[PDB]
This record gives structure tokens, C-alpha cells and sequence, in this order.
């Protein structure tokens, strides 16, 4: 729902990052890895605008922030955890080359 | 080229930096925005229900709205007696239909804590009797516009027809003003302020007023306090 | 292919929101930006009468006995020697007040920053509850204001009258326009500390009894017409 | 107008998709279809609000803010329709690899 | 120049785009074609912020509405311009793998 | 909080460019170096701000506003700082092609 | 300071362009010549937007947003002036297919 809207596209990103170090071993979908997590965020900061914006009227600020705010939430929280689980199949990239 | 995969994100940091630097200006300018708003919803209020309470009686009491919040009383010489501040009868039984709906009006929910002040003028021709000065016609003018002015407010709140309870009386007391003006502030053949290039009239510019201030001035001054207690709150 | 190239138009689609929202955002500023001037320009006109009431009494306020009271008010303590014993005379000593006062103080009032921002220059004669006679409750309120309301009034008959206090044409139809002569009463008393009554004090009885000379700021208007350029647009448009 | 436009850019979005999806056998067609399905969202976006930039009058800022705001909510629901049915195509191919 | 950037910023990729046809049977041309179409359209992104606010003032923010709303014209047309016919490009792709 | 946290990335950023210039001859993390430079950099920003959104409802404006401005005026150092230190690790890898 | 720094910015990214046109047949650094070029004009447009922050506060929005538009009008000069010259370096390569 519109609400755990934020919580869903966290949710979803750290569960694709769970199936990407599931494998950990094919180097095909790790290779992709990175660029499907950041494009979640991509997704999510795209239709968290849409819904920030569906119920926004220039003139009742007041009663269309909460709708505003929501999708600015799920817009920063999904781009900080596409970014960051991307992060962390890059900093394993290093570790399997040292060892 | 795989560095356009990072770009797009620092774009995407940028697109909502200023999304929230304009969230952020529209939630701060909220306060000041709605000031208009308070404005326009108590002063079409209160004269829409000025004008549902009383159009029935304007044409019988010689009164008359002009959606500045007050009720602009015509033809003298009925409300008071010629040249005294004593009430005439005809003026306490006008005061004591008009005055308790006027003030269930002004003792609402939506306007109680919306008013300010509540102003009862009296204005008096230029005019006066057996003097030929204008710095003479101004004093004793409002000398007997005082007196007539607080006539209507003593005989309100010290009369046996008028239900005024006992806690009503401190609202009046701390709301109602009793402003005797003078030849200043003349109204003209159309019912509108002087200006420059008019003249004045003598039985329409005698007149007593029932004028409604709204605590906009407040509202409008609660932001200056809050925005320095913000701007103190940083330091 | 094996380049993904629609990371490009991503990032031409995040650089052109980015400037989408700017563009919103100062679209915003002149949507609503009367309203936001409304609060700046009560805020610096109050401030500016504050600081010249300021700049311009305290070395004087210990010989008047007067106050400013942070709103815009000139508040004069310690009367039964600036008006008669129960009666609206002026003694003498109030007159040499308003001989140094007033001239100096209607310049701040008539001047360019200040002359278009002042609606009403309140003369207020208050009363302590308790009249020198009879103990009623009403009746002794509206004596009062009779006595408050012509002691009020002789001084604004002798503020522009006096021959010291030389009032020009330009100047006397100025207050005929914007100054009021309000006799309030016990309605408005005192405590102790030194401010209006909000939790049911006790009225000091003498620092109730006062003159002031209030200045209202003509912001109500500024309002009005924000709200009367969006009735007169809004009836444009049928 | 602007509404319409964005209608039909997510029905075209989905209709690719329904074409991308039924053939999954090219494995040439399948690799390019991220890149049309986000490209094509993007344009309609692009269209969207630019055709709500055109008719907003810069003299009569009240009524053109809401007027514009309208048809920005609506063109936001193009990209993201193209990067979600891309993410689909990205999610298929990682499904295959793990076989 | 400023008011003309937005047609001088289509013009100039529908030229490039007529270009890159004429040398469609090279498909080394090709292939680079919808990555340089677009990032000429981010060039004139760019260019529309900075010519949007470079004669911006503080003090009137009134005044700068028209000089602002030439910057998100030239942004929002030349980005549609280059997005459009990277598409098409992208689009005979298709039909070469097609047929 | 929020000034330690973009401090500590702007921290890390710097020590894992020191990390990456000590090796200066490995060839296969110094290519992966630009890339997580930029990355962490742009992490920092995403949950600089993502935090100081957490507790900022339209309920708690005045108490959630001074840490939100806080982490605005501070996420895009680290994204800066990430930037700049990748941008002299592609300096640094121009200068070993000249030679 | 923003003012300054932009000139700078701007004259980096000819200086770099000059050094990448100076070699012109190395083959490696061309081919990362657009991407170091765009990222720089990134980087100071970020500088410059980053410095305009630390200014930003929301005590008084009404003026310091007006303020902060003010000093980040030409942070975007050199993000054109990048793009620009990595587009000549990109539509070198071109002419140098057609051969």
C-alpha cells in the first residue's frame, strides 16, 4: 500500500542483492549485478515521484505534503540502498582479486 | 564507458536536491501563505452571515453593510436626540433586536478567535452649530460623538431587555471599544471615503458604525516571533 | 548491445528534472509572493518604529516616566499629575510633555518609510478598576470611560492646539485622519509584573491607570489586497 | 492532450514488452530491449512535460502552475513504466542464467 | 543565440541524425549513433540551465521567469530531440536483426 | 550525526584512495577504482540525506528540519570528494599511457 | 567563490581537451578522453552547488533560496563545457570511421 511504500522498494533491492551474493560464483550475474540494483533505485525514485506528485495541488500544500514527503522517502531511501548494495558487490570485486 | 552508470546517480542526487530545496521552501512559506486565506475565509464569513442575519432589517433600522465587517446606521436625529448624547427609544429598541444576534454572530466557533476587535464609531458632520472655526468644529464635535458613542455601549450592557449574561460582559469588556470620532473621515454622495478631488455630505456622513476588526495583525505578527525564535533557535 | 547506452538518457532524464524542479520551485516564488512579502514588511516596519521610538526616547523616558512596551507604544506611567484630580484638565507638568514629545515623535510617524505605513495612532486612556466613589461592577466601568474618554481627548486637544506645539495644515489633517482619542477602562488592567492579564492576576491599580500612544501598521491592508487582486482576477475569468 | 500522450506512452511501453517478452528467443532482440523500453519511457516524459511547458503562460503564473503541475504528474508514469518492464527483461535474463 | 538555442539545439541534432543514416550501412557509425544523439541533447541540458539562470537575480525573481523558461524549453526540446532519434536508430536495429 | 557521517565518508573516500595509490601497479584494481570512489561518494550523499528524512514527518517540521538542512548542506561533499580523488586515478592512469 | 572556481572549471576542461587532442592516436586515451572530460565538468558543477549549500539555511527560505540559485548559476558552465568537448572527441571518432 501507499504508505509501506518506502519499506517495499528497501525491501526489494536488499532481496535482489540477497539473490545476487546467492551465486556469488556465475561472474555473469554479478557483472550485472550493479547496474539492475542502482536501476531499482532508478525504478523507485521514478514512481515515488508519481506518487509524490499524483495527489499534489499548488494550492493545498498542507494536505498534499504527506503524499510529497512519502515519495521523497521512498525516492532517497531505495537510491541510498541501490547505490550501497551495488557498493558492496563492488567492494567484493577487489576482494576476489587480492585473494 | 561505463561511467555513465554513476552519472545518472549523481544526476539523481541533484533531480532531488532540488526537489526537497522545493518541498522545503513550500513547507516554510506555508505559514505566510495561509495568512490570505484566514483573511478571505473571516471576512467573506463574517459578512455572509452579517448579510443572512440582517438584509431582512437593513431597510426597517436604516442600516447598511458594505462588506467592510460594520453596520453603518443612516438618518439621525432618531438614534439620538438632536445636539445630546441621550438615547432615543426608538435607537434602544434597534440596538436591542440587532444587538443579541449580532453577537451570537461574533461569540462563534469560527469567529470568537478570529476577531480582534469590535468598534463602535460615531462620526458627525463637519458642521457645528453657532461656530465658525474649523479647529472648533473638530473638539466639541467629538465631544458629544464620545458621549453618544458610549451611550449605545452603556445602555447595551446595563439595560433589562438585552440578554446579556454574566460572562459575556467580560467579552465586550475586552473587545468592544467605544471610539468617538469627528468631522474626520467624511463619507460622500456614494457612501465612499473622501478623497482628494470630493466633497462631503452632512445626514450621511452622521453616522454610527459597528465595525468588526479581525486578528490578522496577530496572526501576521505570530510569524515574526516564531521566525526569530527559529532563527534564535540555531544559535 | 554490449554497451548499455540508456544510461546516457537516464542521466538526460535526471538533468532535466533536476532543472524541472528549479524551474517549480522559482515558478513557486511568484506564485505566492505577496503573501510571503506580508510578513517582512510587518516585520520590518515594527522593528523601524521600534528602533526610532528608541533612537529617539531613551533619554528621556526616565524624566516622562514613559515606556515603549515592544508594541509600538509610548506608555506614560504615573498619572494624577499629568491629568487633574477626577477631572480631564491638564496640569501643567503633562503639557511640557507633550511640548518635547509629540513634535519629535510626529516626525517619526510623518516620514517617508513610515507616512504610508501607519493606519492608526491610537491615543488610549486606561483606568485602574477601582473609582474613587461608588464599588460597582458596571456602573462604575462606564464612569470610567467617561472620565478616561475626555481625559484622553483634552489631550488630543492640546496636542495640536498648543501654540509651543506648532502643527502646519500638512500636519494637522494628518491626524485628523490617523490619530484616535479611545478612553478604554478597567477592561484593560495591568498585573504587577507589568503586563495585560492572561492567567487572572491581580491588577496593580496603578500601573493599569495609563496613557499610551499606539501605532498600528497598516499590514491588515497589505492583506486585502492579496485577497482582493485574487477576487477581482477570479471574477476576470467569467 | 498531455494526459493522452502519457496513456499511450505506457500502453506502447507494454505493448514492446508483450512483443519483447512473446519472442525471448532472439537473444539479440532480448539484449537491446532495456534500452528501447527506458529509452522509449524517457521520450514520452520528455513530450509530456515539454508539451505542458508550452502552454504554460508565463504572465498568469496562478492558473498555469496547476495547469502544468497536471500534466507533469501524468508524465512520470512513462519512465517508469519503461525502466519496470526493463527490469522485467534484466530479472528474465538473470533467471536464465542461473540455469 | 538565446531565445533560438531551442531550435538551434533540435536543428542541430536532426542534422546529425541525417547524417548518421546516410552512413547506416558503415554499423560502426552505427552503434555509436543513439549514444551521441543523446549526449548532444545533455549538452544542450546544460546549456539550458546555464542560460537559464545566468541572467537570474535575486533581488527580481520575477523578471527571470522568461529568461528560466527558455533554459527548460532548450533542455526539454533537445533532449526530447536526441532521446527521439536515438530511438529510431534504435528501432532499425530491430528491423536489421528482423530481416 | 549526520555532520560526522558526511565526514566519515568524505574520510573513507580519502583512505581508500590511499589505499589505491600505494598499489599504484596492480591494473585490475586500479581500473575498479574509479568506479567505487565515485560510488561511495555517492552512497554518502543518498544516505546523508536519507537520514536526516527518517524522523521528518509533517507533524515534526520544526524539530526534523534543522537535521535535514544539516545533511543537505553536507551530502554532496562526499559525492564531490569521491569524484575528485577517481578523477586523479584516471589522471594518473593517462599519464602511464603517455609513456 | 562559485564565480571564480567556474572559470577554472571551465579552463581546465579546454587544457585537458587541448592535451587529448595533442595525442589524437593513442587509441586508449581517446577512448577514456569523454569520459574523464564529462566527469570533471560533473565534478565542478557538484563543487560548485556544494559550496552554495554550506550558505543554504532554512531560518529565512524566502531569501537564501533565492540567494542559493544566485550562486550556483554557473556551476553548470563547465558541465557544458565537458560534454561539449568529450562530444568532439566522440564525433572525432566518427570521421575517423568514414575512412
Amino acid at each position: 500500500m501507499i504508505h509501506n511504500m518506502a519499506y517495499f522498494g528497501v525491501g526489494l533491492i536488499t532481496l535482489m542483492f540477497l539473490i545476487f551474493v546467492m551465486n556469488r560464483r556465475n561472474k555473469s550475474i554479478q557483472e550485472l549485478a550493479p547496474g539492475i540494483l542502482i536501476t531499482t533505485g532508478i525504478f523507485f525514485t521514478f514512481v515515488g515521484i508519481a506518487i509524490g506528485l499524483v495527489h499534489f495541488n499548488a494550492d493545498n500544500v498542507d494536505d498534499s505534503l504527506p503524499t510529497l514527503l512519502n515519495g521523497i522517502k521512498t525516492a532517497f531511501w531505495a537510491s541510498a540502498t541501490g547505490v550501497f548494495f551495488a557498493l558492496i558487490i563492488k567492494i567484493l570485486d577487489i576482494f576476489d582479486l587480492t585473494r | 564507458e561505463d561511467y555513465w552508470i554513476s552519472l545518472s546517480d549523481m544526476m539523481t542526487s541533484l533531480m532531488m536536491l532540488f526537489l526537497l530545496i522545493s518541498v522545503i521552501y513550500m513547507i516554510k512559506v506555508q505559514d505566510s501563505v495561509k495568512v490570505p486565506q484566514i483573511y478571505k475565509e473571516t471576512t467573506q464569513g463574517l459578512n455572509h452571515a452579517l448579510k443572512k442575519e440582517f438584509d431582512k432589517d437593513l431597510m426597517k433600522w436604516g442600516a447598511v453593510i458594505d462588506k467592510d465587517l460594520t453596520v453603518r446606521f443612516q438618518q439621525p436625529d432618531i438614534l439620538f436626540a438632536t445636539g445630546s448624547s441621550a438615547l432615543t427609544p426608538r435607537f434602544k429598541e434597534i440596538l436591542d433586536d440587532f444587538f443579541i444576534r449580532y453577537l451570537k454572530i461574533m461569540m462563534s466557533k469560527p469567529f470568537i478567535n478570529n476577531i480582534e476587535e469590535i468598534r463602535i464609531e460615531g462620526h458627525t458632520s463637519s458642521m457645528w452649530e453657532g461656530e465658525s472655526d474649523r479647529g472648533k468644529a473638530y473638539f466639541k464635535n467629538m465631544t458629544l460623538s464620545q458621549e453618544r458613542t458610549r451611550a449605545t455601549l452603556e445602555y447595551i450592557m446595563t439595560s433589562d431587555k438585552i440578554n446579556l449574561t454574566g460572562e459575556q460582559k467580560e467579552w465586550l469588556m475586552r473587545h468592544f471599544s467605544a471610539i468617538g470620532f469627528s468631522s474626520g473621515h467624511p463619507l460622500t454622495n456614494k457612501g465612499t471615503y473622501l478623497v482628494d478631488g470630493e466633497s462631503e455630505d452632512s445626514q450621511l456622513s452622521q453616522r454610527v458604525e459597528f465595525r468588526v476588526r479581525t486578528n490578522i495583525e496577530r496572526k501576521v505578527a505570530d510569524i515574526v516571533e516564531k521566525e526569530n525564535l527559529y532563527f534564535q533557535g540555531q544559535f
